């Protein structure tokens, strides 16, 4: 959506804006975010 | 009332998050792994649209897991990963990345080189077949 | 919620879950559609394959001369109440020695299919139900529900993503009586077809048809037997 | 009130049942169904909703024939009803099998409520989820009319009516003299009273059936014969306008 | 306490069964309310008719039947309830008369009522059926007779007696009325009956509003009084 | 987290249920029973709410035979359920031996009809406790018997409310021997103890078991040893 | 899903109730038996008796008929009913076919019968794991192990019981063809495998020998010293 | 229900027994009524309370089609039986509904929505994960 | 999950029916078993998967004979096998008895199956338990139709698979016969097939003790184990 949002405005579509991971413990949700942010070519914020 | 701060704090959050003109461009993921005690307030989607849901990875997926862990490992080409996928029914990529540990410390101990499927069974059963599972183990003599 | 457990305890609404969870376990199964003229009435039905290996799992029952059904939801439900059908059927032969009427075999199916939904001891029968049959008075298409209620319907379609295939049946919902037997017959599998994702298209062996008409005892198609049938239809609109 | 009603079985503090106060809020969900009675027989007006444009007219018809001399309106749960009537038919067949005549209606009203009441009484199973009338005629004992709720409470009545509108239907039922006029003349009024409290824009299609008893039939139930609800209908239509 | 014994018919911690304690509040839950008196050779039953609309057969509404021919009964309470033990107490008075060949007598009947109630109440898997009875009849040799149930099985006879809503005032109204030194004349105790309930509700009803049920030594068939006597009555206890 | 349901154990002592039917039990009507040298009398309080009620009514002293007597404490309703089923016990006995039942075997009997209803199941036990004269064989007996199923033997007690004070009361004066007359005087005297409220002819009733057959006191009767001090 | 239901699944698929009656068995006393090429034996603990007590009560090892005996190890009164449901089954099957029972139909008829109670809730599964062993008609050596779980085996020699696992590791380490040679040659592969487990008790031990087509006799305990006397005296000579 | 406290007695004099003039007006939202100080309402102080109701099917089906407009749906779509179907929703699951049908939409590449879309958005918002579950032709 | 599943007589929100999805699983903890039909014949192979010498290997009893020409393979609970078992063997004699023939495999199966689907109909055959059986079988045989294999689970659905596998390591068995097989297999092609696929995938070693063969052929009855020549065909692999 970042990328390209011409095609999401071509329909009129909005990007969710918020995404809530989850599962049990050990999935990788918190692996997977660091993998994102490794592509992420933007700013990245974690939290404490 | 001993959360009050906490409180007002997550309230101040979910209203700058969403609620009169948030900036749109802000692209917020969550990770809990009890989402079931979070309130409803947070949880209604507008504030939080989607829902990401991490289940256990199914049999190809393991598979897949245990050659990307193994590969790095010193291992012999003709080791059957598609039968240590089958053999943890429902072990996340965690429990994987233990049992490649305990089988290069296996052979480690061996003073062996190269790990051999002798040592991936066994360090399944040690890090699976041997925290909880000891029931049945020795009495399956109920299924056949 | 602790008025959803049981069967028997009403909503502070007003309502029995239950028979919603059942409603629900009847879209769980696949679609099928049926139709019927002045003289035949015809009931097309969608068979999935568990696998690629395995045939495809039978969607049509043959109930008597005169009746057929087509079933969608709980496979247990559907085989007990085919057999009560089927034993229905019989002893009407046996002690009048004439065919049942649809219409009388449709309230039996109601009138048991309401108990479990009001004495605590046995789940709502979760199977939806089409029933295609030819009596004195023509053709019938009627389609029961887990909460034991049954409609009279010219023209009807259940099961998962049936919605495509009812509003389709309305807008052609017009000339379905006078038109002849292959008409009917292809209007049936365009509507199912309507019902099939964009991709996948009907082949002879994911559907199959039952026909009962004015002169004709109830058959059912499938396999090579439907290929009469479906040659001929037009291309699928892209 | 709660960890009270999970059942019929159980009393509450306040000293009342709580399934069968569901059941009845059940009901009134349903739609409307008015019953007046006139000097000369009985009428049923019952509203039945048009689904999917897609039933076949007449389908699930909400009038029924517990027996030839007798009639039934219901509202509330189709299916529960249908169990109902064949109770009803069934115990007026004992009825004439054992003594030999016609059930008197206010007999059958009542046997028909036992059960109903009965219902309410075990936590096996759930109360009944429908309410419905009775009408009937006869020389020995006139027009009879009578009404039966989940509680099984049977009461006799000159005009009632059951469902979402009640209340309107029952204010404008109170304005007709149902002590006199004849039963012919009373069905273009209910073809009026149902059209009034129909709430079109809220509701969509609907069907308008309407059931006779009285000596214009010969003491039988019967629907009335088309080309007569059509004037009827047609009448309301000006009415309304 | 309260809390956990409140569901089945079973004891709590200084033994009280609250099932039963709450089929009296829903007998109470009917908002009505009736009254009986017992004279020298006469008993009276009254109770209050509330027809609250006009599309409604006056007659079809009572709550005074006749169990038999000479025993006369008044229901209070959940009405369905009051009527399937009306019914139950016909079937035993039937069955009596047949067996022993002669009519019961009331208080055996009342008796047999308790014994169905409470066994009710003892097992479960059946409600205890919130309605309350009062029976009045004529008994050879013993004169007038009054008797009441209850949902928990118990049974008494009564020389004056009300039920429902307003039972404790009209009990004492009763009471403070029979500790003074009166005849009761037939009339006589009409009139303390509809005086007691009119001065209990305060409502010096009109004919239509009350109904009526006297069973006299003379003839000892159970009547149900018709408007035009209730109404003359009414107007004598006026003077 | 026990003492819901008749079958489970406690988790060290007994079923609770039926010590809550006990409790049910002590909390009623006062009841004393005397065995005298050569009968028994038995007493218990009768207080109507109001004057309203009918005291000729119903009664809480009846005959189970022609020798055997009864008295309660507790509910009214089971008591006049095992009042019959005694009765009818009775009658099976006589009909099989063609002979009086023998006071002892219709207490067992009744016992074991009593703790029927303690076994398992939603059946709740009985909330009454009996009193059983008798006088058989030449000598009288005194039973009691409660829910629990156990029954006893007293020479002379009493139950129901303030059954403490009674039994004080009755250690006090009883000593081993009267005869029907000065025991009547001793029941009457305990009943006072705890009786509320001036006695009189119909507060309470009175019944003895002699080698007559038991029989209960008319009103004339009590109201004469009411009066006469006492 | 959860335990306290014998009709039950779980998200993993198993029956946890019938999981938990197997602890039942494994703390029994130990028990091992062998299949020999002439002789059948099985042995017992049977130790600690209470000083003021008698013995001939406490029955470990039972025979079911002439030629089929049995040893158990769980509750005892659920292997007392066992056995005399299994005793009746076998006369009753050699009333209605006049041959004697197989030990396999045996075997069969305990394990279906410990099924039937572990069909159902109402009914909790007997907490037992017998150990049957005979000859049958044509004298061949039998020996069968059940379970609980209603499922049953056929071996050449097994244990059961408290330090089943052990004695199981030891006879699969020791079994062989040579070992069976002769009767006493078995007889003293028994007494060293209970040895293994029961200390050194050595009166702690009761052997019962099933001498192809005799019957059922109980060694004394003489002999049985006596057979430990001879293992030790090997053991000596071959250190 | 101590600097809140404070916070809150302010606001509460503030409109307590003053403005009788109706030139100025507030709102106050709560996502949930039963921790605000009953004083709050009172009788003469906030009076005027407005509950929100559970969005109805036709409410929910009004709703779908609000959020809809902009969205480039086929007729054919048939806002009552999904709002048939979704039983207990509000206005921000509806428009989450809406969204992510097309959403869906986009990733299968159709240009319009369709019915089918909305049913699995439905059942993902939930995150059912619908796929066949045998036993079930 | 989120409770519904403490019983089989309620469904679910979505309309799932809970512990029977369970049962299902149950199949998952046993010896994987696949089955072969071709023109010629069908093939059963399984995994006796042995844990101890001393106990007989007869004694695991995994391919039972139905009748002279219907033979089944089983994995699951032991007990609900044998009681599934007798049922089809006590069934096939019976309609033997009454028409003088023998039955068709997919009758038997739906004959199974029609006590299999009666888990609280609370008026069920002897056979009902409450809970759904928890045993998946694999039926093949040779009738007028010429070969038949069928495919049953717990919830009582039947469907004919001319290839199949079942079983714990059931997926990729699966997985591999969808490319192995086609239509035009020989018996000995089909036996050979089956057993690279199945000691590709044990943990432990293929070994003449390890695996049960068995075959039913036109001309042939079912009573062929290829005993003892399970070396010979190992070997030639
Ligand atoms: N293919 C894989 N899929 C998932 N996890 C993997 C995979 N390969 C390795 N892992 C490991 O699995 C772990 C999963 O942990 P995750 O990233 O979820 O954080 P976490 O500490 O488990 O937090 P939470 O328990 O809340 O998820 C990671 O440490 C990751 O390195």
């Amino acid at each position: 959506p970042l990328l390209h949002p011409e095609r999401f405005v071509n329909l009129g579509i909005e990007p969710p804006k918020g995404v809530l991971l989850f599962g049990p413990p050990g999935t990788g949700k918190t692996l997977c975010a660091r993998a994102v942010a490794n592509r992420t070519d933007a700013c990245f914020i974690r939290v404490i | 009332g001993g959360d009050n701060e906490v409180q007002r704090t997550m309230l101040e959050l979910i209203n700058q998050l969403d609620g009169f003109d948030p900036r749109g461009n802000i692209k917020v993921l969550m990770a809990t792994n009890r989402p079931d005690t979070l309130d409803p307030a947070l949880m209604r989607p507008g504030r939080l649209d989607r829902k990401i849901e991490f289940s256990l990875p199914d049999l190809e997926g393991r598979t897949h897991i245990f050659k990307i862990h193994a590969r790095s490992m010193s291992v012999e080409r003709d080791i059957r990963f598609e039968l240590l996928a089958r053999l943890c029914p429902n072990s996340t990529g965690a429990e994987i990345r233990s049992v490649c540990t305990e089988a290069g410390m296996f052979a480690i101990r061996a003073r062996r080189k190269i790990a051999t499927e002798k040592d991936f069974l066994e360090a399944v059963n040690k890090v699976i077949k041997s925290y909880a599972k000891f029931s049945a183990t020795p009495r399956y003599m109920t299924y056949n | 919620n602790q008025y959803d457990n049981d069967v028997t305890v009403w909503s502070p609404q007003g309502r029995i879950h239950q028979i919603e969870y059942a409603m629900e376990a009847v879209k769980q199964g696949s679609a099928t559609v049926g139709l019927k003229s002045k003289t035949h009435a015809v009931l097309v039905a969608l068979k999935r394959a568990q696998s690629e290996l395995a045939a495809h799992q039978k969607k049509i029952l043959h109930v008597d001369n005169h009746i057929g059904i087509s079933i969608a939801g709980l496979t247990a439900d559907a085989r007990l109440l085919c057999n009560f059908m089927r034993q229905e059927c019989l002893d009407s032969r046996f002690v009048f020695d004439r065919p049942l009427p649809v219409s009388r075999l449709v309230s039996l199916i109601g009138s048991k299919t309401q108990i479990p939904t009001q004495r605590y001891g046995r789940r709502p029968y979760g199977v939806g139900l089409l029933i295609a049959g030819y009596d004195d008075m023509g053709p019938h298409i009627f389609q029961t529900c887990p909460s034991a209620n049954y409609f009279d319907c010219r023209a009807m379609s259940i099961g998962a993503r049936s919605q495509s295939a009812r509003t389709y049946l309305e807008r052609h919902m017009s000339e379905f009586m006078e038109c002849n037997l292959n008409e009917l017959v292809k209007h049936g599998l365009r509507a199912l077809r309507e019902t099939l994702p964009a991709e996948q298209d009907l082949t002879t062996k994911n559907v199959s048809i039952g026909i009962v008409g004015k002169d004709l005892e109830f058959t059912i198609y499938d396999d090579d037997d439907v290929s009469p049938f479906l040659e001929g239809l037009e291309e699928r609109p892209q | 009130g709660t960890g009270y009603d999970l059942s019929a079985s159980t009393f509450s503090p306040d000293g009342r049942v709580f399934q069968v106060e569901y059941a009845m809020k059940a009901v009134e969900n349903s739609s409307t169904a008015i019953g007046i009675r006139c000097k000369d027989g009985v009428v049923f007006g019952v509203e039945k909703l048009v689904l999917s444009k897609l039933y076949e007219e007449g389908s699930n018809k909400r009038l029924f024939n517990v027996d030839r001399h007798v009639g039934m309106a219901v509202a509330g749960l189709l299916a529960d009803a249908r169990s109902l009537a064949d109770i009803a038919r069934e115990e007026a067949s004992n009825f004439r099998s054992n003594f030999g005549y016609n059930i008197p209606l206010k007999h059958l009203a009542d046997r028909v409520a036992m059960y109903v009441h009965a219902y309410t009484l075990y936590s096996a199973v759930r109360p009944f989820g429908c309410s419905f009338m009775l009408g009937s005629y006869s020389v020995n004992d006139g027009a009879q009319l009578y009404m039966i709720d989940p509680s099984g409470v049977s009461y006799g009545y000159w005009g009632c009516a059951i469902g979402k509108a009640r209340q309107a239907a029952k204010t404008e039922i109170e304005k007709l003299q149902m002590k006199e006029m004849t039963c012919r003349d009373i069905v273009k009024e209910v073809a009026k009273i149902i059209y009034i409290v129909h709430d079109e824009v809220k509701d969509k299609a609907f069907e308008l059936e309407l059931s006779w008893v009285g000596e214009l039939t010969n003491g039988r139930h019967e629907i009335v014969p088309k080309d007569i609800r059509e004037e009827a209908e047609k009448y309301a239509k000006e009415s309304l306008k | 306490s309260a809390g956990f014994d409140r569901h089945i018919t079973i004891f709590s911690p200084e033994g009280r069964l609250y099932q039963v304690e709450y089929a009296f509040k829903a007998i109470n839950q009917g908002g009505l309310t009736s009254v009986a008196v017992r004279g020298k050779d006469c008993a009276v039953i009254v109770t209050q008719k509330k027809v609250p609309d006009k599309l409604l057969d006056s007659s079809t509404v009572t709550h005074l039947f006749k169990i038999t021919e000479n025993i006369g009964c008044v229901m209070t309470g959940m009405t369905a309830d009051s009527r399937s033990q009306v019914q139950r107490a016909r079937y035993e008075a039937a069955n009596w008369k047949y067996k022993y060949g002669y009519e019961i007598p009331v208080d055996m009947l009342c008796k047999r009522i308790a014994d169905i109630s409470q066994v009710y109440t003892q097992n479960a898997e059946m409600r205890p059926l919130g309605c309350c009875m009062i029976l009045i009849g004529i008994d050879e040799e013993q004169g007038p007779q009054v008797y009441k149930c209850d949902p928990a099985g118990y049974y008494c006879g009564f020389k004056a007696t009300a039920a429902g809503v307003k039972q404790t005032e009209s009990t004492s109204f009763l009471e403070k009325k029979v500790k003074k030194k009166f005849d009761w004349t037939f009339e006589q105790t009409v009139e303390t009956a509809i005086t007691c309930l009119s001065t209990v509700l305060s409502i010096d009803f009109k004919p239509s509003e009350i109904e009526v049920g006297v069973v006299t030594v003379e003839n000892p068939k159970f009547r149900i009084l018709t408007e035009a006597e209730i109404d003359a009555h009414l107007v004598a206890l006026a003077e | 987290g026990y003492s819901f349901s008749l079958t489970t154990f406690s988790p060290s002592g007994k079923l609770v249920q039926i010590e809550y039917a006990l409790a049910a039990v002590a909390g009623g009507a006062p009841s004393v029973g005397i065995k005298a040298a050569n009968g028994v009398v038995l007493a218990t309080e009768k207080k109507q709410k109001s004057i309203l009620y009918d005291e000729r009514s119903v009664h809480k002293v009846e005959p189970i035979t022609k020798h055997i007597g009864l008295v309660y404490s507790g509910m009214g309703p089971d008591y006049r359920v095992l009042v019959h089923r005694a009765r009818k016990l009775a009658q099976q006995y006589y009909l099989v031996y063609q002979e009086p039942i023998p006071t002892a075997q219709l207490v067992q009997r009744v016992a074991s009809v009593m703790q029927e209803y303690t076994q398992s199941g939603g059946v709740r036990p009985f909330g009454v406790s009996l009193l059983i004269c008798g006088w058989n064989e030449g000598r009288p007996y005194l039973f009691q018997s409660d829910p629990s199923g156990a029954y006893f033997a007293w020479k002379a007690t009493a139950m129901g409310k303030n059954y403490v004070n009674g039994k004080t009361f009755l250690e006090k004066r009883y000593n081993e021997d009267l005869e029907l007359e000065d025991a009547i005087h001793t029941a009457i005297l305990t009943l006072k103890e705890s009786f509320e409220g001036q006695m009189t002819e119909d507060n309470i009733e009175v019944g003895i078991c002699n080698e007559a057959g038991f029989r209960r006191l008319t009103p004339t009767e009590v109201k004469d040893y009411l009066a006469a001090i006492a | 899903s959860y335990d306290r239901a014998i009709t039950v699944f779980s998200p993993d698929g198993h029956l946890f109730q019938v999981e938990y009656a197997q602890e039942a068995v494994k703390k029994g006393s130990t028990a091992v038996g062998v299949r020999g090429r002439d002789i059948v034996v099985l042995g017992v603990e049977k130790k600690s008796v209470a000083k003021l007590q008698d013995e001939r009560t406490v029955r470990k090892i039972c025979a079911l008929d002439d030629n089929v005996c049995m040893a158990f190890a769980g509750l005892t009164a659920d292997a007392r009913i066992v056995i005399n449901r299994a005793r009746v089954e076998c006369q009753s099957h050699r009333l209605t076919v006049e041959d004697p029972v197989t030990v396999e139909y045996i075997t069969r008829y305990i394990a279906s019968l410990k099924q039937r109670y572990t069909q159902s809730n109402g009914r909790r599964p007997f907490g037992i794991s017998a150990l049957i062993v005979g000859f049958d008609f044509d004298g061949t050596p039998r020996l069968y192990q059940t379970d609980p779980s209603g499922t049953y085996h056929a071996w050449k020699a097994n244990a059961i019981g408290r330090g089943a696992k052990s004695v199981r590791e030891f006879l699969e380490k020791n079994y062989t063809d040579e070992a069976i040679e002769t009767d006493d040659l078995t007889i003293k592969l028994v007494i060293k495998a209970l040895l293994e487990v029961v200390q050194s008790g050595g009166k702690n031990i009761e052997l019962a020998v099933m001498r192809r087509d005799q019957s059922l006799k109980i060694l004394n305990p003489e002999e049985i010293e006596k057979y430990v006397a001879e293992i030790e005296k090997e053991k000596e000579e071959n250190e | 229900k101590r600097e809140v406290q404070r916070t809150m007695l302010e606001l509460l004099n503030q409109l307590d027994g003053f403005q009788p003039n109706t030139q100025v007006k507030v709102i106050a939202a709560t996502n949930r009524v039963d921790i605000l100080d009953p004083a709050l309402l009172r009788s003469g102080r906030l009076d005027r309370k407005i509950e929100f109701p559970m969005p109805n099917e036709e409410a929910r089906a009004r709703i779908m089609q609000i959020h809809s407009r902009k969205m480039n749906v086929s007729p054919d779509v048939n806002y009552e039986e999904l709002a048939r179907c979704t039983d207990d929703f509000n206005g921000a699951q509806c428009k989450a509904v809406c969204v992510e049908a097309g959403m869906i939409a986009l990733r299968r590449g159709a240009t319009e929505l369709t019915h089918e879309d909305y049913m699995e958005g439905i059942l993902e918002v939930q995150a059912k994960k619908k796929a066949n579950l045998q036993y079930y032709a | 999950r989120s409770e519904y599943d403490r019983g089989v007589n309620t469904f679910s929100p979505e309309g799932r029916l809970f512990q029977v999805e369970y049962a299902i699983e149950a199949i998952k903890l046993g010896s994987t078993a696949i089955g072969i039909q071709t023109s010629e014949g069908v093939c059963l192979a399984v995994e006796k998967r042995i844990t101890s010498p001393l106990m007989e290997p007869s004694s695991i009893e995994k391919i039972v004979e139905i009748d002279a020409h219907i033979g089944c393979a089983m994995s699951g609970l032991i007990a609900d096998a044998k009681t599934l078992i007798d049922k089809a063997r006590v069934e096939t004699q019976n309609h033997w008895f009454t028409y003088n023939e023998t039955m068709t495999v997919e009758s038997v199966t739906q004959a199974v199956s029609n006590l299999a689907l009666q888990f609280g109909e609370e008026d069920a055959d002897p056979g009902a338990m409450s809970r759904p059986f928890g045993v998946a079988l694999l039926f093949g045989g040779v009738d007028e139709k010429g070969p038949q294999l069928f495919h049953m689970d717990p919830s009582g659905t039947f469907v004919q698979c001319d290839a199949r596998a079942i079983g714990s390591a059931s997926e990729g068995a699966q997985s591999s016969l969808q490319e192995v097989y086609h239509k035009s297999m020989t018996l000995k092609e089909a036996i050979k097939s089956s057993l690279i696929i199945l000691k590709q995938v044990m943990e432990e070693k293929l070994n003449a003790t390890n695996i049960e063969l068995a075959t039913v052929q036109p001309g042939q009855n079912f009573h062929m184990f290829t005993k003892e020549e399970l070396e010979e065909v190992i070997k030639d692999i």
